[PDB]
């Protein structure tokens, strides 16, 4: 019917992994070969769907999350790797057809600007007299320490307490070109399928 | 205000504020130990002198709730740690006197020289001058010169300084509620928690003496074969056949480890030990494949992977910049989720069986990280190094080494080269068990007044012939201080944590090699690819100090006490071989022959 333009994905600065931006689209004509031609795709790992038949199906909802993420830590987003990523920053939903792309954003993409550091969280807990009470992430949801981490981290392992909760960041600088991550997930419709491709 | 609840408020405020101050005071030490300079030396002191003031304010705050009213468990186990003040209970001038004595003794031990009679200008320090004479040489008179020179030069200066340290530390530990300074050291093994897992301070003295009578039919077979091999080198007039060994012929300045006697007492000298260093350097193993193959071990038994910042923040090799690091392997736990290993790794099979040790330290540190602040350690002082040394026992077998292609696949296990391995293990393990028991018993008896001031040098050599079986080569009198010529006596360190962790890492291994379905001798067991032996190790690593060590030992083994039967089950083929080799020899010694007479 209309165009679901990917302009907010191709402007500004891509956020860190805990503060990921979401771009749920509906009722349009899409072309993911337009999207993936602009980047240097380094991975296309999909679950319960194929990368050849994803770009032309008819669905009901189309969810795209994106964040700035170095492609050297690509083994921490995989399922069954209980590190500090999938516990506190972002846990991917698997009870829906999903994929995962890791791009290597070129310098000829002039509209995307570059941040100063990559960043994630190493703990998000709730202190008491009996120790730490960890707040693990729910699949597909934001972290419970989100309003605390939105002050900015300046160094490695700089914490931020506010009352009950206590979060802790970790930063490291950006080398070379920028690298992102796109967690694309669909949902099959039952009555009306308005997410149909551009032909 | 229901004193347990005020204690809960105070411990919550302490746990909130004691995490930002204890991370800065450890980052300031990581930034010194790997980048030794002067500005880092200033930052380390000025950032570690705020944590001590904060902790002392916390102790003076916590010495207000009487612990006979707090009816909880983890809110009574932390007030009692914070009430352990330490040396800061003294008067404000006896503390400076104690600091003066305890620094003068350490400087006297550090700057210690022996100058020879031939050329008096030529003098030798201990490291690295005297521990090549007393580790390589087979000359009687040279070893006697080095031993008597070190004793006569660093004992006469530390005798009148070890008699003020006893008087001051019997006051430090008397103003804290203990009886003497022996109890202040023995109270790391206490427990008065839930039921049946109670341990007194005075049970350790009888438990150590009960375990030693099990390890002393094996030490008497070791000290009747070592003595014969020394008689076959030095001669029958210097070494007898029914007396003790003279002290300087032990491959060490203090006779602690007998490891340097392996060149003399090797059973089969034609069968070499396994060495994969040639096979490591001829297959291009860098200093990072060692740490990434020592991690596929822990991920195979069922423990955790390392963090993401561990690989970019640690120092896994010596740097080629102008940084002057100290090259000694340590495993750090800095605070807010970062674990770092400092180590100068080179490609040998001695930095391969130390990556497993240093990783077993931070796999313990990564597991109890939910425990508040004070309950973050081993259950006593011997637990943290017993689980670091059951990893080096299984990372060195000739099946774990054969599964990494560091050995030829057509191996045959070479029957003589298991006695050649068990003897090299026994000279290190059973060689030091009479020494760390006798030295600690002498210290516990001179601290409590059972040995008066006029008989230290007499009772030291009276106990060293009945426990260790080692005689002196030179007559000594009451101006010498032979115990204070050791590093752990001059620098105020507890020494039973080396005896009660050679007993724990065979109770651990006899349980983990029972859960992994191992049928065979214990010295070739392998906890690899076995999650059942990593699901019950994780029940021990998870606790910290939240449970007493008796319960944390019953959860793994099945028996809440020390035992020397797994040590004698480890050294089982060696014992049967030694009883064939010591056929027609006098097992034991008679404490009346002396090399001076
Ligand atoms: C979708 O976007 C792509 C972005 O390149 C458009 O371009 C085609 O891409 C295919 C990819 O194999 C090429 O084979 C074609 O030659 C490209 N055509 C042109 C004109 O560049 C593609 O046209 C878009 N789809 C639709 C339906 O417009
Ligand atoms: C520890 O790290 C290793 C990295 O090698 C993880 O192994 C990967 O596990 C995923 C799980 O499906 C597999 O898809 C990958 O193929 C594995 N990597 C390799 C190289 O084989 C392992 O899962 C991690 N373990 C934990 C507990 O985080
Ligand atoms: C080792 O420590 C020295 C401290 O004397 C470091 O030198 C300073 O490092 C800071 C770090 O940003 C710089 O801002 C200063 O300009 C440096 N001053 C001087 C006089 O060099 C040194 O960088 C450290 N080395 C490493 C490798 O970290
Ligand atoms: C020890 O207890 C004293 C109270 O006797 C604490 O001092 C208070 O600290 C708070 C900090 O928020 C201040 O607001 C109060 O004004 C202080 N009161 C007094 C009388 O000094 C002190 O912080 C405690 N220290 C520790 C380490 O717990
Ligand atoms: C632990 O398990 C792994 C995987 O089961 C073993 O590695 C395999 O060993 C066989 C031996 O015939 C080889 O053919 C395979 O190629 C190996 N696979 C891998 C991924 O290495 C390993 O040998 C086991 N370790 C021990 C000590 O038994
Ligand atoms: C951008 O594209 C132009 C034309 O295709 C090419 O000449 C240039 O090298 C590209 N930029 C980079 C950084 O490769």
């Amino acid at each position: 019917t209309q165009e679901c333009d990917f302009t907010p994905m191709l402007t500004g600065t891509p956020p860190p992994i805990y503060n990921f931006k979401r771009l749920v689209f509906t009722n349009c004509n899409y072309n993911l070969t337009k999207l993936l031609s602009l980047f240097q795709v380094s991975e296309f790992s999909c679950h319960q769907v194929s990368p050849s038949s994803l770009a032309t199906g008819c669905y009901s909802s189309l969810t795209v999350d994106y964040f700035a993420y170095s492609t050297d830590m690509s083994s921490y987003l995989q399922p069954g790797s209980a590190g500090a990523i999938v516990q506190f920053n972002y846990k991917q939903d698997f009870s829906n057809p999903t994929c995962r792309v890791l791009a290597t954003v070129p310098q000829n993409l002039t509209t995307i600007t570059k941040p100063s550091n990559y960043a994630y969280l190493t703990e998000c807990y709730k202190t008491s007299a009996y120790g730490k009470n960890y707040l693990y992430n729910a699949p597909g949801a934001y972290t419970p320490c989100l309003s605390l981490a939105s002050r900015g981290f300046s160094t490695k392992y700089q914490s931020h307490s506010d009352g009950e909760l206590t979060t802790t960041g970790y930063i490291y600088p950006v080398t070379g070109n920028l690298q992102m991550a796109f967690i694309i997930s669909v949902q099959y419709g039952t009555d009306t399928n308005s997410v149909c491709p551009m032909q | 205000q229901d004193i347990g609840q005020q204690a809960q408020e105070f411990l919550e405020e302490f746990n909130r504020r004691a995490e930002d101050i204890s991370y800065e005071s450890s980052l300031a030490s990581w930034n010194y130990n790997t980048n030794i300079t002067e500005e880092n030396a200033k930052k380390m002191n000025e950032a570690g002198a705020r944590w001590s003031a904060f902790y002392d304010t916390a102790s003076r705050n916590a010495s207000k709730f009487p612990v006979d009213s707090i009816e909880d468990d983890l809110i009574k186990l932390q007030i009692q740690i914070l009430q352990d003040r330490g040396s800061s209970v003294l008067t404000p001038e006896k503390y400076n006197r104690l600091g003066t004595v305890l620094s003068t003794m350490s400087t006297i031990y550090s700057t210690g020289t022996v100058c020879k009679i031939n050329n008096p200008s030529e003098c030798l320090v201990l490291e690295p001058g005297l521990d090549a004479i007393m580790a390589d040489s087979t000359d009687y008179h040279e070893r006697l010169w080095a031993w008597e020179g070190w004793r006569a030069d660093v004992g006469r200066m530390m005798r009148p300084l070890y008699e003020e340290y006893v008087e001051l530390e019997n006051e430090v530990a008397k103003l804290n509620g203990y009886s003497d300074y022996g109890d202040y050291w023995r109270a790391n093994y206490e427990a008065d928690f839930p039921k049946g897992y109670e341990y007194k301070r005075d049970q350790l003295i009888e438990d150590v003496e009960k375990t030693f009578k099990q390890i002393k039919p094996l030490y008497e077979q070791l000290h009747a074969y070592v003595r014969h091999q020394l008689e076959q080198v030095y001669g029958p007039e210097l070494i007898s056949s029914t007396g003790c060994l003279p002290a300087h012929l032990l491959g060490d300045m203090w006779g602690r480890f007998w490891t340097n006697l392996y060149a003399l007492t090797v059973p089969y000298p034609n069968k070499p030990n396994i060495d994969v260093t040639s096979a490591m350097v001829e297959k291009e193993w860098d200093a990072n494949k060692i740490f990434r193959s020592a991690e596929a071990f822990f991920i195979s038994i069922g423990l955790d992977n390392m963090t993401e910042g561990f690989w970019r923040d640690s120092m896994l090799t010596e740097p080629t910049d102008n940084r002057k690091v100290v090259c000694h392997p340590t495993a750090w736990d800095l605070g807010k989720n970062d674990y770092r290993i400092k180590m100068c790794t080179k490609v040998t099979m001695d930095d391969f069986l130390t990556a497993h040790h240093e990783m077993g330290h931070i796999e313990y540190d990564m597991a109890y990280s939910g425990q508040p602040y004070l309950l973050r350690s081993g259950a006593n002082e011997g637990f943290h190094e017993a689980v670091g040394e059951i990893m080096s026992l299984s990372a060195a077998t000739p099946q774990h080494l054969k599964s990494l292609d560091l050995l030829e696949p057509t191996f045959q296990e070479d029957e003589e080269t298991e006695i050649n391995f068990l003897l090299k293990q026994a000279l290190t393990i059973v060689g030091t068990m009479p020494f760390t028991y006798m030295l600690e018993k002498w210290r516990w008896m001179v601290f409590s007044g059972e040995i008066t001031k006029q008989e230290w040098t007499k009772r030291w050599w009276d106990m060293k012939r009945e426990i260790v079986g080692v005689v002196e080569p030179v007559p000594h009198d009451e101006t010498y201080c032979d115990p204070a010529a050791l590093f752990h006596v001059a620098n105020d360190y507890s020494f039973i944590r080396y005896y009660t962790r050679t007993i724990y890492q065979f109770q651990f291994q006899e349980a983990l090699c029972k859960a992994a379905n191992h049928t065979g001798p214990l010295h070739k067991c392998d906890i690899t690819n076995s999650t059942a032996a990593g699901d019950r190790l994780r029940k021990l690593l998870e606790l910290g100090r939240s449970k007493p060590w008796t319960e944390a030992l019953e959860n793994v083994t099945g028996e809440k006490y020390m035992n020397a039967e797994p040590l004698l089950h480890y050294f089982e083929p060696l014992f049967e071989w030694l009883k064939k080799a010591n056929s027609g020899r006098f097992i034991g010694w008679k404490t009346d022959w002396a090399p001076y007479s």
